[PDB]
Order: structure tokens, then C-alpha cells, then sequence
């Protein structure tokens, strides 16, 4: 299929997979550091949905460094990701309008 | 770190009455709060989770409540089984903690203990030992007082007592008073006598034997 | 089958060391947390620590000071809690427990008690408890087993392999010299015994012992 | 600005006993809170920062614990140089503040 599209689809896919595996690994790094809340992991994922998507309400939120560090991946593959979706819209409807108005 | 205070430690109750388990939380922690049950010499069992979701196996007369800082554990109509210690857990901050428990007691009609009195067992005797054994069972309330006399005598030399904790299946309590000595001892002397007094009754209830 | 199977107790000398084991079975998961717990007898539950098998990563209660190290292999599924330098202090019963990641203990081990002394182990003396010949019965009897000098706690007492379950009393231990003694009682229809068998099983197993003890009639 | 509490001001010990210094906080600071020894006639020294963090040359012997409003800096085991005040400092909102400062008696 066309590149847009491919990397539209393989960013949608990575972004799920950093999702859990930070969820995962927030809960890692912050248990152990006294009054950290981003300890279990059904709340952890819904914490890496809100800052993936940077609406963050600040229910929850990293205090060590590696839960942070985790948090700047998944803050960065949520933008980007958005990014490449924008991007192939862009370009589809760049190429419908050549079409229609006959290149 | 989150203290998490029980009070009181200790809750007494009528057979089948609803009793109510205070849980305070020194800060706000949602619904993040988790509740054990502990019988005597038993491991903790989860009873209720995240303040008021029930776990499969737990009768349904367990239940919970409340938010923010303030948690109850419930019991709807409380039953002797239900006899134990009861601890709350926070999960919202690291560390997990626990509160400091609550005792469930519960206030049942008056019995007067079941007295039995046992001799030394031969196979005893032949390692030069004779403990003569006396139970003093299924009381209520718990006070009581044992008195050992040996040919009519008053004896308090090698009397060892031990009370058990209120008993889960009759709300209950129980006994045992051990008196000691040795071969020769239990050997020169013949009639060995237990003694109850409980608030059940004003004459002692008195079990003997004779070793003859 | 029980989800956790710990040891039921474990001697230490003053200033000795020992490995704790809880062996995992039933749902594995890579969110699984086992926790440490210790009770004193007549105390609370006070949280030891934590570790992720699946990462090997192991926290630790900051407010007591340190004396356990977490491990646990992932093949056999155990979890291991090292007590070093331990002191009487540190006697105590240590449960396990798992927790899905979810915040809660949704099991417990059944603990293993620490005793923290240097005296020796000693297996039980049975001996059985049965009414003398001018004991009058109603519609009941009640015997029982006499669980004398064995040390540390604790011992396990049941009747008849655990069938006879109603009417059973174990006492708690007292200690006298270095040495803990308990009996156990039971009560049974009258019209049952001796001709329905009546025998106590005492477990050690700081000694690795069981033993029978068949309650019969006096001659 | 914050207050933090240090109550009891005087704390009196054993050869060899665990002690424990209570730093009570106003209000929530996390674990912006660090610990420091002041001998007689010396200058402060840093034991303890951000509420449980060692610090290097410091004995092992002392720890620290606690966030939120509570913290504690604990001794294992006290012994004759440990004789000094005890002062906690948070850094979670300027300014900057100390406590009043514990003494440890033996
Ligand atoms: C003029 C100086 C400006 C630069 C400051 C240097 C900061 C040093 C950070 C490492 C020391 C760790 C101390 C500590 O405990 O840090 C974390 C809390 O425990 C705080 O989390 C953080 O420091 C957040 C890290 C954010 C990552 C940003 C990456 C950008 C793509
Ligand atoms: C940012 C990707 C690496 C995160 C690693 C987290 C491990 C925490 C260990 O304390």
C-alpha cells in the first residue's frame, strides 16, 4: 500500500505496544519512591492514554526519573503518532484534490 | 506514607447484629482501600476490595463503604465464625500499609465450663514423668478460677494454665490447667482434684480421681 | 492446591542468618508482585517488602530497618526472603503473599513462624488423655493429647488425619524451660468411643516430625 | 511558607538503641526534605537528603523515612558521637526552612 498509509498504521501499532510497555515500566520505576501513585497497572494504563494523547488532568503523574524518562517516550510517540496520521490525511486529500481537478 | 487508623481496636456484638469496622485514612486515597479478615492462628483472607467490590468465596453478609478518608468494613448479622481480627490496607501511595486491627468479639449467653479431669498416662509415667491434665471447657464468660487440691489439700506448686482465645465456632471460651510433678511425687500421694469456680454457678464444679 | 506453600518454621541462632521460601503456584503473571509480611505474636501485619519476579526489581519498607533481601527464581517459581543477623526481636511469623498488581493480597501463605533462639530443637512428648475409671459420661466424652517439651513453636494438632474437625480444642503453649507444652481436646458422642477410633496427629515441623497418638480406654 | 516541627525538641537514649527524630511539615513537601547533624561548636553536616537518600562518608547506621507531611530520621543503634542537635529542611517551596532542631541525649 502507499507509504503514508503503512506508516500511518506500523505508528498506530507501536504507540499501543509503548502504551503498555510504559504502563508496565512506570509501575516499575515508581514503586519504591515514598508517595508515588503510579504504582498499579490498570491505573497506570489509563495514566499512559492521557499523556500520550498530552490531555493529562494530573490525576496521576510520574515523580522518579525513570517514570518520567517513560513518561517523555510516551508523551513523544503520542505527539508523533498524531503527527503521521495528520500527515497521511494531508497527503490523501492533497492527491484526491490533483485528481479531481485533473493534475 | 499513609497511616491508616482503626479505631476501636476492639468491637463487641450480639449474636447476629450488624457491626460496623471503622478505617480512617490520614489522607485522601480514593476508593483504595482493601479489608482482611484474620482468625487465630489462621493467614489474613481478603474480604472486600477497593473499599466495596466482594471477592468470590466470602459470604455475602461482608460488605464495604466509603470513600476519600473514611472506610467501614460491614458484617450484617455478625455469627461466630466471624470471630477474628479484621485489617484494612491502602494501595493509593507507596508503601502499602496496613491499619492496626480490630478485634470482633462477641457477647453470647452465660455456660458454665465442662470440667474433666485426666490422670497420667502409663506410657508418661514410664519416662518418671505424671502430668495430671484438667480442662475446663466451652465457658462463657471468660472468667474463671481453677484450684488444685491434692489429698485435700490446696495445691499451687507446678500448676500451668493456659486460656484459649474466644472460640469460633460457639463464641465460647476454654481452659486447661496442667499440674506437674514428678513420678515420685504423684507416687506418694493418691487423690488428686480439680476445681472450677465461673459466674455460672456458686458452688465450684470439682472433678477428682484417685490413683489407687 | 494451595497458591503459596511456605515452611512452617525456622530456628536462628542470635545473630545467625536464614532463607525464607515461598514456592508460587497456580496463574503466573509478568504484573505478579509477591510481598513480605511480618506479624509478632499478638501484633499487626507490618509490610516487609516486595518483588517483581518477572523483572527481579525488590522494594523495601523504609520505616524498619533493613534486615531482609528479596530474590526469586523465575523456573521454580519460589520467592526467597533473606533474614540476616537476626535477633529475638525478629521472632515472628513471615507470610507471602501475591498481588496481581492490582493493590491487593488476593492470597496468603500460611506463614512461617521464626523463632530467634539458641536452644536446640526438640520433638514432642504424646502422651493420650483418656478418663479415669470413676468418670461418669453423659451423651459425651471428651479427650484429649498432651503435647509436652518440644521447642520452637509451633506444632499443628489434629484427630483422626483431620476427619474429626467438631468439638476440638488446642490450647496455646506455655513455655517453661526452654521448652513449649500444649494439649489438644476433643469431644465425641459417648455412645462412639472406643468403638469408633479416636487418635491425634501432632506435627513438629521445626523437627520434621509427625506422630500418633491412638486414644484408648484405661485397663 | 512551610513550617516544620520537631517535636520533642529533647530525646533521650540508650547505648545502642534505635532513636527516631520526627519532622513534622505544615504542609505536603513529598520528600523535599533533608537532614542535617550539628555538633557542639561545629558546623552542620548533611546525613539524609530527599527524605531517605544516603549520603556519602555518612555510617549506615543512619536512615531517614516518610513523605508527604511525616518524616523521620532514624539512628540504628545510637552511640557517643552521635551526641548533637538534628535539624530537617525542606525544599519543596521557597523558602527554604528549617526545623527548630532536636538534641539527642544519651
Ligand atoms: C541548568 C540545569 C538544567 C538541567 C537540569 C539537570 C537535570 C538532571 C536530571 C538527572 C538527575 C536526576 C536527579 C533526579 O532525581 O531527577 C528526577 C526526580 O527524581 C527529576 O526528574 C527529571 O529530571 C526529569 C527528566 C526529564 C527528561 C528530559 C529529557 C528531555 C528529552
Ligand atoms: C525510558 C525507557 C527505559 C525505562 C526503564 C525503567 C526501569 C526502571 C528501573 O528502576
Amino acid at each position: 500500500s502507499a507509504l503514508h498509509w503503512r506508516a500511518a498504521g506500523a505508528a498506530t501499532v507501536l504507540l499501543v505496544i509503548v502504551l503498555l510497555a510504559g504502563s508496565y515500566l512506570a509501575v516499575l520505576a515508581e514503586r519504591g519512591a515514598p508517595g508515588a501513585q503510579l504504582i498499579t497497572y490498570p491505573r497506570a494504563l489509563w495514566w499512559s492514554v492521557e499523556t500520550a494523547t498530552t490531555v493529562g488532568y494530573g490525576d496521576l503523574a510520574p515523580v522518579t526519573l525513570w517514570g518520567r524518562c517513560v513518561a517523555v517516550v510516551v508523551m513523544v510517540a503520542g505527539i508523533t503518532s498524531a503527527g503521521l496520521v495528520t500527515a497521511a490525511l494531508a497527503t490523501w486529500f492533497v492527491g484526491r484534490e490533483q485528481e479531481r481537478r485533473g493534475h | 506514607d499513609i497511616l491508616l487508623t482503626q479505631s476501636p481496636a476492639i468491637l463487641s456484638v450480639s449474636p447476629g447484629e450488624r457491626v460496623s469496622f471503622s478505617c480512617r485514612a490520614s489522607q485522601s486515597i480514593g476508593t483504595d482501600i482493601h479489608w482482611y479478615q484474620q482468625r487465630t492462628n489462621g493467614s489474613p483472607r481478603l474480604l472486600i476490595k477497593y473499599a466495596s467490590e466482594s471477592i468470590s468465596g466470602i459470604p455475602s453478609r461482608f460488605s464495604g463503604s466509603g470513600s476519600g478518608t473514611d472506610f467501614t468494613l460491614s458484617i450484617n448479622s455478625v455469627e461466630s465464625e466471624d470471630i477474628a481480627n479484621y485489617y484494612c490496607q491502602q494501595s493509593n501511595r507507596w508503601p502499602f500499609t496496613f491499619g492496626s486491627g480490630t478485634k470482633l468479639e462477641i457477647k453470647r449467653a452465660d455456660a458454665a465450663p465442662t470440667v474433666s479431669i485426666f490422670p497420667p498416662s502409663s506410657e508418661q509415667l514410664t519416662s518418671g514423668g505424671a502430668s495430671v491434665v484438667c480442662f475446663l471447657n466451652n465457658f462463657y464468660p471468660k472468667d474463671i478460677n481453677v484450684k488444685w487440691k491434692i489429698d485435700g489439700s490446696e495445691r499451687q506448686n507446678g500448676v500451668l494454665n493456659s486460656w484459649t482465645d474466644q472460640d469460633s465456632k460457639d463464641s465460647t471460651y476454654s481452659m486447661s490447667s496442667t499440674l506437674t510433678l514428678t513420678k515420685d511425687e504423684y507416687e506418694r500421694h493418691n487423690s488428686y482434684t480439680c476445681e472450677a469456680t465461673h459466674k455460672t454457678s456458686t458452688s465450684p464444679i470439682v472433678k477428682s480421681f484417685n490413683r489407687n | 492446591q494451595v497458591q503459596l506453600q511456605q515452611p512452617g518454621a525456622e530456628l536462628v541462632k542470635p545473630g545467625a542468618s536464614v532463607k525464607l521460601s515461598c514456592k508460587a503456584s497456580g496463574y503466573t503473571f509478568t504484573s505478579d508482585w509477591i510481598h513480605w509480611v511480618k506479624q509478632r505474636p499478638g501484633h499487626g501485619l507490618e509490610w516487609i517488602g516486595e518483588i517483581i519476579p518477572s523483572y527481579g526489581r525488590a522494594n523495601y519498607n523504609e520505616k524498619i530497618q533493613k534486615k531482609a533481601t528479596l530474590t526469586a527464581d523465575k523456573s521454580s517459581s519460589t520467592a526467597f526472603m533473606q533474614l540476616s543477623s537476626l535477633t529475638s526481636e525478629d521472632s515472628a511469623v513471615y507470610y507471602c503473599a501475591r498481588e496481581r498488581g492490582d493493590g491487593y493480597f488476593a492470597v496468603w501463605g500460611a506463614g512461617t513462624t521464626v523463632t530467634v533462639s539458641s536452644a536446640k530443637t526438640t520433638p514432642p512428648s504424646v502422651y493420650p488423655l483418656a478418663p479415669g475409671s470413676a468418670a461418669q459420661t453423659n451423651s459425651m466424652v471428651t479427650l484429649g493429647c498432651l503435647v509436652k517439651g518440644y521447642f520452637p513453636e509451633p506444632v499443628t494438632v489434629t484427630w483422626n488425619s483431620g476427619s474429626l474437625s467438631s468439638g476440638v480444642h488446642t490450647f496455646p503453649a506455655v513455655l517453661q524451660s526452654d521448652l513449649y507444652t500444649l494439649s489438644s481436646s476433643v469431644t465425641v458422642p459417648s455412645s462412639s468411643w472406643p468403638s469408633e477410633t479416636v487418635t491425634c496427629n501432632v506435627a513438629h515441623p521445626a523437627s520434621s516430625t509427625k506422630v500418633d497418638k491412638k486414644i484408648v480406654p484405661r485397663d
